[PDB]
């Protein structure tokens, strides 16, 4: 559904 | 402030055990505290200080989606059951606001104006970008002057990323990948989103054969992020 | 108390919607300001109060955990590194308290003296049971005293169950369960632990043929949870 | 490694 933004390192 | 009374180190050594403990807002209030000490933050600090926001902001954002969804089905054949769906959407929406309200403060005082390396400022203007368009999420009444405040920042780190870093640096991705998600999600601009994605991804991937086998796999895990964003897309 | 102007229909209806938003510590704030209302609970409202609260320690314990297991690497070869993890151990374990001391007041004041139907009373010991547990597994310094607490609430509620209920009903067979793990990981009585959830799946089994298909389903999957443990345990 | 205690219905 909702698009993917940068995530946690 | 709370935390005025500890050591930075201090509060970096116990944001890294509130990290392993899962404890995200404990992670959040002591790096706000180190933040108000003043001095410049290492890279390894700025990423603790991204990774405790996240995760608190995450939640937040989470439970607002299932409210407001419910709100929305409340107003359609719908049995009316009073104000409270209205009232505790608004209470989670207002505590959103203010953990926004309160990152977008540490970067104006003064993280963003003593950042003159090219990677501490497109990473603090990157996530002026990302609050502000947290803030867009829940916005309905200044929502135009808002949207703006996120573009004007993530196109400042866009300028400053093409002119000072290679095309592989992850900040550099990750920061076109949110500006992707901005256009496509909050401007009502898929076409400028997809275009981003794609040129990102291609001027990266030209730019691989430059890279340490660990510099190729920090820059190809983002790199799958723009590609999973145009299958979405397209 | 913060809920004191709050309807008591409204804070259950925002407990409910927290529990859907996975806001725990909201969800516990609304129950607390219903239980304060002074009324008895109803079998849905006493289940939402164990949710919420079970939720919140639950993360509280994990959280508690991770730290306790550092702190005792620290104090094997080891690195000082000062009194950080010990003081961040201690805050979350203070919190952790007072999170067991709040459910433990409520019991107090009112909900045990008032609870005349078994089910009510059964439920509201084995709580206190618990709560007394989550203390003892913290507790260094009052730890018999804290042990015999959750022991005599137990007790007391195994003695009304053994009486009142079939050896099926839910609540029987989750007390049971969670005096066998008091038994194996508290009071150092493993045979206890064993003994107990022998028996208490035992004397379900033979009643089983009694129930409804839903019934059924109930019982079984808190008799599976006593054969988990007895294959950990033996 | 811990045994489970009841969970939430
Ligand atoms: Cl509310
Ligand atoms: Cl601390
Ligand atoms: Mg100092
Ligand atoms: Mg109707
Ligand atoms: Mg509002
Ligand atoms: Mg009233
Ligand atoms: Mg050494
Ligand atoms: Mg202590």
């Amino acid at each position: 559904i909702r698009s993917t933004s940068t995530p946690n390192v | 402030g709370a935390m005025g009374s500890m050591e930075r180190a201090s509060l970096i050594q116990k944001a890294k055990l509130a990290e392993q403990a899962e404890r995200y807002e404990d992670m959040a209030a002591f790096m706000k505290g180190a933040v108000e000490k003043g001095e410049e933050l290492s890279c390894e600090e700025r990423n603790l200080l991204s990774v405790a926001y996240k995760n608190v902001v995450g939640g937040q954002r989470a439970a607002w989606r299932v409210l407001s969804s419910i709100e929305q089905k409340s107003n359609e054949g719908s049995e009316e059951k009073g104000p409270e769906v209205r009232e505790y959407r608004e209470k989670v929406e207002t505590e959103l606001q203010g953990v926004c309200d309160t990152v977008l403060g540490l970067l104006d005082s003064h993280l963003i104006k003593e950042a003159g390396d090219a990677e501490s400022r497109v990473f603090y203007l990157k996530m002026k970008g990302d609050y502000y368009r947290y803030l867009a999420e829940v916005a309905t009444g200044d929502k135009k002057r808002i949207i703006d405040s996120a573009r004007s920042a993530y196109q400042e780190a866009m300028d400053i990323s093409k002119k000072e870093m290679p095309p592989t640096n992850p900040i550099r991705l990750g920061l076109a990948l949110n500006f992707s998600v901005f256009h496509y999600e909050i401007a009502n601009s898929p076409e400028e989103a997809i275009s981003l994605a794609k040129t990102t991804f291609d001027e990266a991937m030209a730019d691989l054969h430059t890279l340490s086998e660990d510099s190729y796999k920090d820059s190809t895990l983002i790199m799958q992020l723009l590609r999973d964003n145009l299958t979405l897309w397209t």
